[PDB]
């Protein structure tokens, strides 16, 4: 969910 | 307009995966060695150039790297809009790569020669003339 | 003077944040270093040098300067050898923190802001470092 | 030997 990564 | 777009495209060597983005309208580069061409890597590398330059369109391949959702977030956050170049750095790399050990290195020290090199301005310095230009 | 930058380190996580300021401006490039050696601290200057015209760098002068790795890149390069900016960029990765997964992601969103914030006509400095150095080429 | 090491 986060910018980077899920 | 042509003050903000940036190409970006990936290059090869030894295995490992170079990103290279080019300022389109002065010809200076920002390049490193990244540790796969993956969505995570890419988005990674645009969020530092749009740190530093003002970075509004980066037409890139479209490839597999571009389809998840990575790229197109870190775009979204930093306001970005969706081979001479290669072939050259590639010149530059060879001709430095036995003074460092790590690819790494001699692809930065390539990018230093090819934007510091005269061609009455180099690279480096059309770059700013350009930007500074542009800020009026 | 256009050409002096500052470098200095600072501490999040664990993890080790090189911080490279030019000095006119006040425009930052930082970055998370796996270790603070001076294999690393070269390979950041050597980066920061290809893409600016840096002429000096001003370094704590700790032990990642004592060997020859640092000493032999800003030979190559040609160049010669604000604990506020290291508490400003943190409060900027503080605000951004849990958006990233990665404290790496965190750092270049903080340089983003930092270096494209418009604190009033009154430029960015981003806008500062360029109008420094296009000025003085001409 | 080189820039980077050794
Ligand atoms: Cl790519
Ligand atoms: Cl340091």
């Amino acid at each position: 969910p986060k910018i980077d990564n899920x | 307009s042509s003050p903000g777009i940036w190409q970006l495209d990936c290059t090869h060597l030894e295995g490992k995966v170079i990103l290279v983005a080019v300022h389109v309208a002065s010809g200076y580069i920002e390049a490193e060695v990244i540790p796969a061409e993956t969505g995570q890597e890419t988005a990674y590398f645009l969020l530092k150039l749009a740190g530093r330059w003002p970075v509004k369109t980066v037409h890139t391949d479209n490839g597999s790297n571009f389809t998840g959702a990575t790229v197109r977030a870190a775009c979204d956050w930093a306001g970005i809009k969706q081979e001479s170049m290669n072939k050259e750095l590639k010149k530059i790399i060879g001709q430095v790569r036995d003074q460092a050990e790590h690819l790494k290195t001699a692809v930065q020290m390539a990018v230093f020669i090819h934007n510091h090199k005269r061609k009455g301005y180099s690279a480096g310095e059309r770059i700013v003339d350009i930007i500074a230009t542009d800020i009026q």
